[PDB]
C-alpha cells in the first residue's frame, strides 16, 4: 500500500483516551475536495490491538476546517468495536467528497478509555482490501 | 559523536594482497527461491489491481408450458490489491571506489550484497507482509490465510497444533489468473538496479566531496486472484515433528490434502514452500513411510525432496519457523 | 445525475422524527461490497428545506445488515445544520467500503423535529458535483 | 421495502478505469461431471420414456 509521507497522520499513535490525530494535512488551498479523486480514502489500520478495559468502541473520523483552529466532523465511521481492533484492520473512510484547508482525524473513544492501541491514519490511492469470497459454498 | 553510513575506509576489509577480493564468502545469504518462480503481470489500476470475481450464478427454473419464469442476475463483486516499493541508494565517495583501482570491482561486490538483501527482504516479506501493520509494505501470504472463520478458510489446513512454536507449508499455483505479483504502470518490475553515475555531493560543511550512488528500486505487491489455488498447512508443531511420522503431524498427508484441495492445478505452476525444517522432516518421514514397504539398501537416506506431487519443492529461508498460532 | 429505478431509496420522505428511511436497498449477496467500486456513492437531496423549530441538524448516515431487520450504521456525515439544507443540496456519502445484504439510510434528526424537509436517497454513479472556484482573486 | 431484481446498476460493479472486466475469477463454478459423462437418448415416449 504506496503512501505519501506527507498525507500520512498519525504514524503510530496510542489513542487512550478520546483524541484527536498527532497530524493534520495542510492541502494547498481552500477546498482541495479531495473525495472527488474517487481514488483518495482515509485508512486507519491497527496495531497492536484495542486493549481497554472494555468493552469500548472506537469511531474513527474525518475533520475538516477553514483555518486550522476548529475541526468539524465531514465523515464518520460508526462505533467500530474492540475485538475489531486486531493488529491488521484497516477501517476505510471513503475521503469526504467535500474538503476544506487542514484535515485531522479524531477517534471518538466510547468509555472507557483504551489501554493500548496504535493507528496510522493516512490518505491513500487505492487501499489493499481483498476480501475472502465464497467457494460453492456446497463443497465444502 | 557517532558518524555512518557511507562505505568508507573498511573497503581494506575487503580485499587481499591486490584488488578487491572475488572469493568473498557469502554468509549471511539465504536461498530462498519464491522470487525465482512467481509470475508478474503489471497492475492494472492506479495503485492496485481490481478484480472482479464471481459472486453469484443465476439459478435457473423448470417451467410449466405457457407460462414465463423471471430473468437472473449474476452478481459479481470485486477486490483490489496494492503494491509497496522498495528501494535504496548506495552512494560510495568516488575516490574510495576508484583507488588501487577496484571502482567496478568494488561497484560490483557491494552490488551482489545488496540483490541478496533485497531479495532476503522481498522475500520475507511475500509471506509475511502485513499492510495493516506495516502500513508501508504491500500485504502478502498471511494473513490472506489467517482466521479459519474467513471465507476461504477451508484453504488453509490446520496441522492440528498449538503453542507458539510453529511453521506453515504454503502452496500456491503462481500463473496470471489465480496467484501472481505486480508491479505499477509503468515503473517495471522486478528490482531495478539503476546505475545513477558518479555525481557531485555535498559535504555536511558544504564542500564538494564529490561521489558515486546506485539506485535499487524494487516496487511490486501481490495478486492472489482467487484463494482456491493457495492452500496454507498452518500450527505445524515444529517441536513435536519427529521422523517417524508419529508425535505432531504427519507431513506426507498433510501435504497430499494440500494437494487435493487445489481446483485442477491447470495454469500456471503449482509451488510449495517450506523452512528448511520442515524439508529436512518431509525428507526423513518419506524415506520412514516407504521403509514400511519397499525401500532399498542404497536408497536409504532417499533422494532430496523435489518435486512432491511432482509439483516442486522450493526451499525458502526468509520464511519463519516460529510463528504465533493462527486459530 | 443518472439513476437506477431499485436503488432509489426515500423517494421524498417528509422526514420529521430522526426515522429510518422508506426503502432498504437488498443488494444479492451477503458482501455487495460496493465500496470496492470506486464508483458508487449514496446522495441525499434536500428538498424545500429543513425548515424546523431550530437549531437542527440531520446526520445522514448509511446501514448495513445481515437480513432485512437489524441495522448499524457504517459510515455517516455529520451535524449537518439546518439552512444548509436548502431545496437543492446534495449531501454525498461514498459508499462504505464494506458493505452486507440490505444497506439503508437513516436520518439522525437532532432536536427538534423537522417540520419540512424531503429528502431524495439513491447510489449513483456518479454525483453531479461542481461547486465553483475563485478566480484569481484580485481581478476581481 | 426491499427493491430488486434484474440487473440493477452494478454494471459498474463489473468495469476497470475503462471496459467490462474480461479476465473476471469465476469462483463460484465447480467443476462437477456427470453432465460430460452422462448419455443423452431421444425420449421415445410423447413426453414421457417408456420401459417394459
Amino acid at each position: 500500500m504506496i503512501i505519501d509521507k506527507l498525507l500520512q497522520v498519525s504514524d503510530g499513535q496510542a489513542v487512550t483516551a478520546s483524541a484527536a490525530s498527532t497530524d493534520v494535512i495542510d492541502f494547498g488551498q481552500a477546498n482541495p475536495n479531495t473525495g472527488m479523486d474517487d481514488r483518495s480514502k482515509m485508512v486507519i489500520t491497527v496495531d497492536e490491538s484495542a486493549d481497554a478495559a472494555g468493552a469500548a468502541t472506537v469511531t474513527f473520523s474525518v475533520q475538516d476546517s477553514a483555518d486550522n483552529a476548529t475541526f468539524a466532523d465531514v465523515a464518520a465511521t460508526g462505533a467500530i468495536g474492540k475485538a475489531n481492533l486486531a493488529a491488521g484492520k484497516q477501517v476505510v473512510i471513503p475521503m469526504p467528497t467535500k474538503l476544506r484547508r487542514y484535515c485531522r482525524v479524531y477517534y471518538t473513544v466510547a468509555t472507557g478509555p483504551l489501554t493500548a492501541g496504535k493507528f496510522s491514519a493516512q490518505v491513500v490511492t487505492g487501499i489493499q482490501q481483498n476480501v475472502a469470497y465464497p467457494d460453492s459454498p456446497r463443497i465444502a | 559523536s557517532t558518524t555512518n553510513p557511507t562505505l568508507a575506509d573498511v573497503a581494506a576489509r575487503m580485499t587481499p594482497d591486490g584488488k578487491i577480493d572475488p572469493q568473498i564468502v557469502e554468509m549471511l545469504n539465504e536461498t530462498n527461491e519464491i522470487l525465482d518462480d512467481m509470475t508478474v503481470i503489471e497492475a492494472n489500476g492506479f495503485t492496485e489491481h481490481k478484480t472482479t470475481v464471481r459472486s453469484g450464478l443465476p439459478t435457473g427454473t423448470w417451467r410449466k408450458l405457457n407460462y414465463g419464469v423471471q430473468p437472473e442476475k449474476s452478481r459479481t463483486v470485486q477486490v483490489k490489491d496494492s503494491m509497496g516499493m522498495l528501494e535504496t541508494y548506495a552512494e560510495v565517495d568516488k575516490a574510495l571506489a576508484d583507488l588501487n583501482g577496484n571502482s567496478a570491482a568494488w561497484r560490483l561486490s557491494e552490488d551482489r550484497a545488496f540483490i541478496e538483501g533485497m531479495n532476503q527482504t522481498q522475500a520475507t516479506t511475500l509471506f509475511y507482509g502485513d499492510s495493516s501493520i506495516d502500513a508501508e509494505k504491500f500485504m502478502g501470504l498471511t494473513p490472506r490465510f489467517n482466521s479459519l472463520s474467513a471465507e476461504n478458510g477451508q484453504n488453509i489446513i490446520d496441522a492440528g497444533g498449538t503453542g507458539s512454536d510453529n511453521a506453515s507449508i504454503w502452496l500456491t499455483v503462481w500463473g496470471p489468473n489465480t496467484l501472481h505479483t505486480i508491479y505499477p504502470k509503468g515503473s517495471q518490475a522486478g528490482l531495478q538496479s539503476r546505475d545513477l553515475g558518479e555525481d557531485t555531493l555535498i559535504d555536511a560543511a558544504g564542500g564538494r566531496y564529490q561521489g558515486y550512488r546506485t539506485h535499487y528500486k524494487w516496487d511490486i505487491g501481490l495478486t492472489l486472484r482467487d484463494w482456491r489455488y493457495v492452500v496454507r498447512i498452518a500450527n505445524v508443531d515444529v517441536s513435536e515433528l519427529t521422523k517417524n511420522a508419529s508425535a505432531g503431524a504427519d507431513l506426507i498427508d498433510l501435504m497430499t490434502q494440500a494437494v487435493e484441495l487445489i481446483p485442477n492445478v491447470g495454469m500456471g505452476r503449482p509451488a510449495f514452500y517450506m523452512p528448511r525444517k520442515i524439508r529436512s522432516f518431509l525428507r526423513r518421514q518419506i524415506t520412514n513411510k516407504v521403509a514400511a514397504s519397499t525401500l532399498t539398501m542404497e536408497e536409504i537416506a532417499g533422494k532430496k525432496v523435489v518435486a512432491f506431487d511432482g509439483i516442486p519443492c522450493r526451499r525458502t529461508d526468509a520464511l519463519l519457523l516460529t510463528e504465533a498460532r493462527v486459530v
